[PDB]
């Protein structure tokens, strides 16, 4: 009841009608590759990543933001899905600077475990790599707003559950900005929470700026108590 | 000399292999700068991924 069967790979599974094929694909074990999306947050689809080649279609469609019909054949793996993954992962791996000596994000950046797995190999650019300035915003929030892939996803959080109106985009084609226009600090409540919502290390902690790298550390769960609600 | 046949009647006689590369005709040094070819399907528009 309330259910369509739809063949993720040949392979049936029942879902809600008016789901998304990103969750379909993730009920039965699978990863396809997020951008411009999350669940904590809204959707947009400007990112481009997740593609997926469906059966009975010349075209390819995103996962992000679209419903499920009658039972399809999500063919996850194709010979013309990895002429997508590869395809868009290889421009914004160009309009970039050569860091990660010195990236504090710099084990666990999502262009650097995507990069082994989907992609190329190598680049055919050659010349180019414009660069941006950056500011300073609050003294917790260290900017480098040079790398900045524009996933979209800070921006929406000024909108979202932080009701702070502060962000926006500045720009058009391939000259547009994050950054406020004016010189205002942004800090609130949960203010400081962004650096772990930004999925490259352009945007991380001011105090813990040049410490250690995240392969070193010992993971060990707990609880803060410096509050009622634990 | 006379030092040189009694080493010529004992065990044969060899001359010019000796135990020592110290003398002369053995390389000792090479010029030019190196470069590398870099050949297996490195190029662009044909190699590419999901083939290999
Ligand atoms: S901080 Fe950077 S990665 Fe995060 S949403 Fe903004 S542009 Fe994208
Ligand atoms: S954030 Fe990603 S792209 Fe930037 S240096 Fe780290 S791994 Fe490389
Ligand atoms: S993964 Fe967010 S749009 Fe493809």
């Amino acid at each position: 009841s309330n259910l369509i069967e739809v063949f993720v790979d040949g392979q049936s599974v029942m879902v809600e009608p008016g789901t998304t094929v990103l969750q379909a694909c993730e009920k039965v074990g699978m990863q396809i590759p997020r951008f411009c999306y999350h669940e904590r947050l809204s959707v947009a689809g400007n990112c481009r990543m997740c593609l997926v080649e469906i059966e009975k279609a010349p075209k390819v469609v995103a996962a992000c933001a679209m419903p499920v019909m009658k039972g399809w054949n999500i063919l996850t793996n194709s010979e013309k899905t990895k002429k997508a993954r590869e395809g868009v992962m290889e421009f914004l791996l160009a309009n970039h600077p050569l860091d990660c000596p010195i990236c504090d994000q710099g084990g666990e950046c999502d262009l650097q475990d995507q990069s082994m797995m989907f992609g190329s190999d190598r680049s055919r650019f050659l010349e180019g790599k414009r660069a941006v300035e950056d500011k300073n915003i609050g003294p917790l929030v260290k900017t480098i707003m040079t790398r900045c892939i524009q996933c979209t996803r800070c921006i929406r959080f000024a909108s979202e559950i932080a009701g702070v109106d502060d962000l926006g985009t500045t720009g058009r084609g391939n000259d547009m900005q994050v950054g406020t226009y004016i010189e205002k600090m942004f800090m609130s409540e949960l203010s400081g929470n962004i650096i772990d919502i930004c999925p490259v290390g352009a945007l991380t902690s001011k105090p813990y700026a040049f410490t250690a790298r995240p392969w070193e550390t010992r993971k060990t769960e707990s609880i803060d108590v410096m509050d009622a609600v634990g | 000399r006379f030092i040189q046949w009694l080493r010529n009647w004992a065990s044969g006689r060899d001359l010019q292999a000796k135990l020592q590369l110290r003398y002369q005709e053995i390389s000792k040094r090479t010029q030019p700068p190196p470069k590398l070819p870099v050949g297996p399907s490195h190029k662009l528009s044909n190699n590419y991924y999901c083939t290999r």
